[PDB]
RNA sequence: ACUAUGGUUUUUAUU
RNA sequence: ACCCGCAGAAGAAGCACCGGCUAACUCCGUGCCAGCAGCCGCGGUAAUACGGAGGGUGCAAGCGUUAAUCGGAAUUACUGGGCGUAAAGCGCACGCAGGCGGUUUGUUAAGUCAGAUGUGAAAUCCCCGGGCUCAACCUGGGAACUGCAUCUGAUACUGGC
RNA sequence: UAGCUAGUAGGUGGGGUAACGGCUCACCUAGGCGACGAUCCCUAGCUGGUCUGAGAGGAUGACCAGCCACACUGGAACUG
C-alpha cells in the first residue's frame, strides 16, 4: 500500500463506484488559521453494500476509470 | 477584516488610479496635430500660455503644452508627446517634443542651451 | 573621469596645500589658501549640515584620488562583517597600490605615483603592474625598473620622502629601491584613538 | 552640569488685523549624560530667546531611569496621545540609524543606540514625549540579577 | 468565558496586580495547577494551594521581592483563535533572555531554557518577565 | 419676559 | 597576448544645480506681463525664485528629461487597520454551512514536536579559500532551497475514537 | 459574471495500442461540475531562479540549465 484513507460517503448514483468526502486538515499559508477544507474521491466499489452518508476505509491504486485511481477496503461506522 | 473571510474569499486594492493612460504606458507617443492656441491658466497664475489638440497614433484627442518661445508648428506635421504633469492650465497633463521629428528648438538659450533639442553654440 | 583645471582653488577648497605649485610660492602662503574658498562665507552664514556631510563626501575621498563609485565599493567591503565602517574602510584605502608607491616615496602626491604606475615602472611579486586598483600582500615585495630611476621627477621625490618620517607598516632599500609592505594600517597607529561620527554614517539615503 | 541638544528651532507665522507678527519657537532636550532627562518648548522673540525659554522648560518636566550600563537590553514601546514608537536592539550593523527626538533623546541620557520607528501622529512634539514614554517603558536596571538565580 | 481557561488565569493576575494585592484566586484544572507549580519554580509565585467543599478554588500567593511589580510583560501567544507552534531551533526568545516563554511539550509544562536543553518544540503559550 | 414683521452691498494686489 | 621603440600635447569634457527642502550669491532689467516649476510657492519699481549676468556647487563619458516594476503605501492591513462623534453597527427577535467550546481518564498520531533515510540538479545571494595586473570573470568548499516524501519515536493539548 | 454540461456523469456488451483511459463502436440510465466558485472575459507560457522592502506578500520568469507549444494558415499521411 501507498496511501490509504477514511471518509464520508455523498454519492452512490453508481453500480461499480461511490463519490468519498475527505478532509486536508491544513493551515491557512498566509492567514495561519486551521480548516478542514473537503476533497472529492470517485472510488471503485463491485460489492455495492455502502451507501450515502456511511464512513468507509479506501485505498490508492493505478488507474480503473478516467478520475478514478481509488478502491474501497471497509464499511468503518453505519448511518441509517 | 476577519481572517474567516479572507480565508473564504480575499479582498481586492481600490483603486490607485491612472494619470495618462492615453500614453498606453510607453516613455513617448506619436501624434498628427491639428490646431494650435493660445491658452490662460488660473488666475493667480494669469499669463497667456501655448497648446496644440493633438490625436494620438491610437484612439485618443489629447491637449499638449508648447514650451519655449517660437510659433511655426502645422497641422498633419505629426510630432512626439511625453506625460508632463500641468496644474494650473486646463486638461494638460501632456508635453510636446521641440528636440525631435517636425518641430523647431529655440534661439539664443543664455543658460540651460542643450533644452529643446538645442545643438551648440555656433550661430 | 578626473579634475582638470586651477589648481590653487583645489588647494582653497580644502583648506590645506596639495603640494600643487608648492615650491617657494609656499613659503608663507600669501596665497587664500587657510583663508579664501570662492569669495564669500561672512555676511549670510547658512551653516547647512547637510553641506558639512556634502563637504566630508569629498574631503574622505580626494585624499585618496578615488571617485564617489570607487569609494562607495570600498564601503561595500567596510559596511560588510558589523559596521566600524571608519576602521574596516581605512585598511582598504591605505591597500592601494597608488597610496603604497606614495608611502615608498616614489611620488610627491598619490597622483604623481598613479602616474608613475601608469607608466610602467612598478612591479609586484617580480611582475609588471600598471593599475592602481591593485591590493599589496603583507610582506610581499615593491619596486621600481632600472628606467626610470634617474628621472628628475622621481629623484625629487625620494629626496623630499628622505626630509620626512618614516612610515613603520613598509620598509625599503634606498640602494636597491625595493623592498616589502608588512601590513595594512591602522587608523590609531596612523593618526590618533578618536570618533568621528560623520564618517561612520557616509552615503547612502 | 546637565548637557543640552537643539532639536529644532524655527520662525512662526501669526495672520492679525492689519499685518503678520513673526515669532520663533524651540524643541530642545536637556539630560544628564547618564539616565536622567527632560524636553523642552516655548515660543519667544529671536531664536536664542525661545531656546532659553524651551531649555527652562526641559529643566522642569524631568525623569530619571536605571539602565545596566546605560543599554535598552530589549525591544520597547512608548505612547503618548496618539503619537506612538516602537524601538529594537541591534545587529552591530549599520546600528544608528535613527533620527530627530529618537536620536536626540538617548544621546543627552547617554544611552546607547537603537532601532527605532514612529506611528500614529508624528508631530514631533508629541513623538518626544512618546520617546521619554518608551524610555520609563524600559524594564529595572538590573532585576534578573536577583528575581531569577541561575 | 469557558471557550479559555488561560485568560481565565493570566488576565486575573494582571489585573491582581493592577489591584496590588498579595494573593489571587481562580477555579481551577489540572492545566492552571500544572502552570502555578511551574510560576512557583520560576520565582513568579511563593504558595499554590487548592481547596473547597463541592468545588476545586486554587489559590495563589504572589512573589513580589524587593519593590513595586511581579511581571513587566504576561503576554499570551497561542490562542482558540490561532495556534502557535515552535520546533527547538524557531524556539522564542523573550525580552533579550530577561523573560521565559511557557512551552507545552509532550512531557508537561516547561520552560523555553528547559525545551531547548531537552531539545525539544511544541505550543507557545505564553511569554513572561 | 416686555410690542408680530423688514431684503440687498461684483470676483479682485492682500498682508 | 606580450616586448621594445618612432612622432606630437598631440586625438579628449560635458550637463544640470545655486530663495527654502537643497550644497552654491545677489547685482541690474521687466513690472501679475514675459516667464518659472518637483514640492512650497514665486513675478506690479532693487524679484535671493523670471530675464540677463558674472561668480559659485555637484555629478562626469556622462548630464538633464521620462517610462516599466516596486518602495515610501497600513493606500486591502497575515506582520498590519477603520465602525459613538472624522467613511461603517446594518430596527428587533427566530433558524443556520462555517468559526470557538467545561471538567477528566483511556485510545489514535490526523495537527504538532523529536531522530533517521531521501529529494530540493549545475549556477547564485551569505560565509571561508585560490588564480587572471584588481573586481567583474574562471572557480575549490561550506551554508541554503524554511519545503515535499519514506521509516522510527514522544503523547501535552487541538482534531478523531 | 449563476448557472454550465448528451461521450457530459454512469452502466452493459464488443474492439484498438507499447501500455492507462468513455481511447473507440453499440445498447440503457440521469448523472457530474458550482459559492472551498463551474460558465465566461481580459491578461499570461512552466521551474531553477531573478528581485523590491524592515519584512510579509506580491512583482518578474530576455541571457544560463531543464520542460511546454509554434514553425505563414488549417488539416492529414508516409517513415522511424
Amino acid at each position: 500500500k501507498i496511501r490509504t484513507l477514511q471518509g464520508r460517503v455523498v454519492s452512490d448514483k453508481m453500480e461499480k463506484s461511490i463519490v468519498v468526502a475527505i478532509e486536508r486538515f491544513v493551515k491557512h499559508p498566509i492567514y495561519g488559521k486551521f480548516i478542514k477544507r473537503t476533497t472529492k474521491l470517485h472510488v471503485h466499489d463491485e460489492n455495492n453494500e455502502c451507501g450515502i452518508g456511511d464512513v468507509v476505509e479506501i485505498r490508492e491504486c493505478r488507474p480503473l476509470s478516467k478520475t478514478k485511481s481509488w478502491t474501497l477496503v471497509r464499511v468503518v461506522e453505519k448511518a441509517v | 477584516a476577519t481572517v474567516n473571510q479572507l480565508v473564504r474569499k480575499p479582498r481586492a486594492r481600490k483603486v490607485a488610479k491612472s494619470n495618462v493612460p492615453a500614453l498606453e504606458a510607453c516613455p513617448q507617443k506619436r501624434g498628427v496635430c491639428t490646431r494650435v492656441y493660445t491658452t490662460t491658466p488660473k488666475k493667480p497664475n494669469s499669463a497667456l500660455r501655448k497648446v496644440c489638440r493633438v490625436r494620438l497614433t491610437n484612439g485618443f484627442e489629447v491637449t499638449s503644452y508648447i514650451g519655449g518661445e517660437g510659433h511655426n508648428l502645422q497641422e498633419h506635421s505629426v510630432i512626439l508627446i511625453r506625460g508632463g504633469r500641468v496644474k494650473d492650465l486646463p486638461g494638460v497633463r501632456y508635453h510636446t517634443v521641440r528636440g525631435a521629428l517636425d518641430c523647431s528648438g529655440v534661439k539664443d538659450r543664455k543658460q540651460a542651451r542643450s533644452k529643446y533639442g538645442v545643438k551648440r553654440p555656433k550661430a | 573621469a578626473r579634475y582638470l583645471g586651477p589648481k590653487l582653488k583645489l588647494s582653497r577648497r580644502e583648506g590645506t596645500d596639495l603640494f600643487l605649485k608648492s615650491g617657494v610660492r609656499a613659503i608663507d602662503t600669501k596665497c587664500k589658501i587657510e583663508q579664501a574658498p570662492g569669495q564669500h562665507g561672512a555676511r549670510k552664514p547658512r551653516l547647512s549640515d547637510y553641506g558639512v556631510q556634502l563637504r566630508e563626501k569629498q574631503k574622505v575621498r580626494r585624499i585618496y584620488g578615488v571617485l564617489e563609485r570607487q569609494f562607495r565599493n570600498y564601503y561595500k567591503e567596510a559596511a560588510r562583517l558589523k559596521g566600524n565602517t571608519g576602521e574596516n574602510l581605512l585598511a582598504l584605502l591605505e591597500g592601494r597600490l597608488d597610496n603604497v608607491v606614495y608611502r615608498m616615496g616614489f611620488g610627491a602626491t598619490r597622483a604623481e605615483a598613479r602616474q608613475l604606475v601608469s607608466h610602467k615602472a612598478i612591479m609586484v611579486n617580480g611582475r609588471v603592474v600598471n593599475i592602481a586598483s591593485y591590493q599589496v600582500s603583507p610582506n610581499d615585495v615593491v619596486s621600481i625598473r632600472e628606467k626610470a630611476k634617474k628621472q628628475s621627477r622621481v629623484k625629487a621625490a625620494l629626496e623630499l620622502a628622505e626630509q620626512r618620517e618614516k612610515p613603520t607598516w613598509l620598509e625599503v632599500d634606498a640602494g636597491k629601491m625595493e623592498g616589502t609592505f608588512k601590513r595594512k594600517p591602522e587608523r590609531s597607529d596612523l593618526s590618533a584613538d578618536i570618533n568621528e561620527h560623520l564618517i561612520v554614517e557616509l552615503y547612502s539615503k | 552640569e546637565l548637557q543640552e541638544k537643539l532639536i529644532a528651532v524655527n520662525r512662526v507665522s501669526k495672520t492679525v488685523k492689519g499685518g503678520r507678527i513673526f515669532s520663533f519657537t524651540a524643541l530642545t532636550v536637556v539630560g544628564d549624560g547618564n539616565g536622567r532627562v527632560g524636553f523642552g518648548y516655548g515660543k519667544a522673540r529671536e531664536v536664542p530667546a525661545a531656546i532659553q525659554k524651551a531649555m527652562e522648560k526641559a529643566r522642569r518636566n524631568m525623569i530619571n531611569v536605571a539602565l545596566n550600563n546605560g543599554t535598552l537590553q530589549h525591544p520597547v514601546k512608548g505612547v503618548h496621545t496618539g503619537s506612538r514608537v516602537f524601538m529594537q536592539p541591534a545587529s552591530e550593523g549599520t546600528g544608528i540609524i535613527a533620527g530627530g527626538a529618537m536620536r536626540a533623546v538617548l544621546e543627552v541620557a547617554g544611552v546607547h543606540n537603537v532601532l527605532a520607528k514612529a506611528y500614529g501622529s508624528t508631530n514631533p512634539i508629541n513623538v518626544v514625549r512618546a520617546t521619554i514614554d518608551g524610555l520609563e517603558n524600559m524594564n529595572s536596571p538590573e532585576m534578573v540579577a536577583a528575581k531569577r538565580g541561575k | 468565558s469557558m471557550q479559555d481557561p488561560i485568560a481565565d488565569m493570566l488576565t486575573r493576575i494582571r489585573n491582581g496586580q493592577a489591584a496590588n494585592k498579595a494573593a489571587v484566586t481562580m477555579p481551577s484544572s489540572k492545566l492552571k495547577v500544572a502552570i502555578a507549580n511551574v510560576l512557583k519554580e520560576e520565582g513568579f509565585i511563593e504558595d499554590f494551594k487548592v481547596e473547597g467543599d463541592t468545588k476545586p478554588e486554587l489559590e495563589l500567593t504572589l512573589k513580589y521581592f524587593q519593590g513595586k511589580a511581579v511581571v513587566e510583560s504576561i503576554q499570551r501567544v497561542s490562542r482558540p483563535g490561532l495556534r502557535i507552534y515552535k520546533r527547538k531551533d524557531e524556539l522564542p526568545k523573550v525580552m533579550a533572555g530577561l523573560g521565559i516563554a511557557v512551552v507545552s511539550t509532550s512531557k508537561g509544562v516547561m520552560t523555553d531554557r528547559a525545551a531547548r536543553q531537552a531539545g525539544l518544540g511544541g505550543e507557545i503559550i505564553c511569554y513572561v518577565a
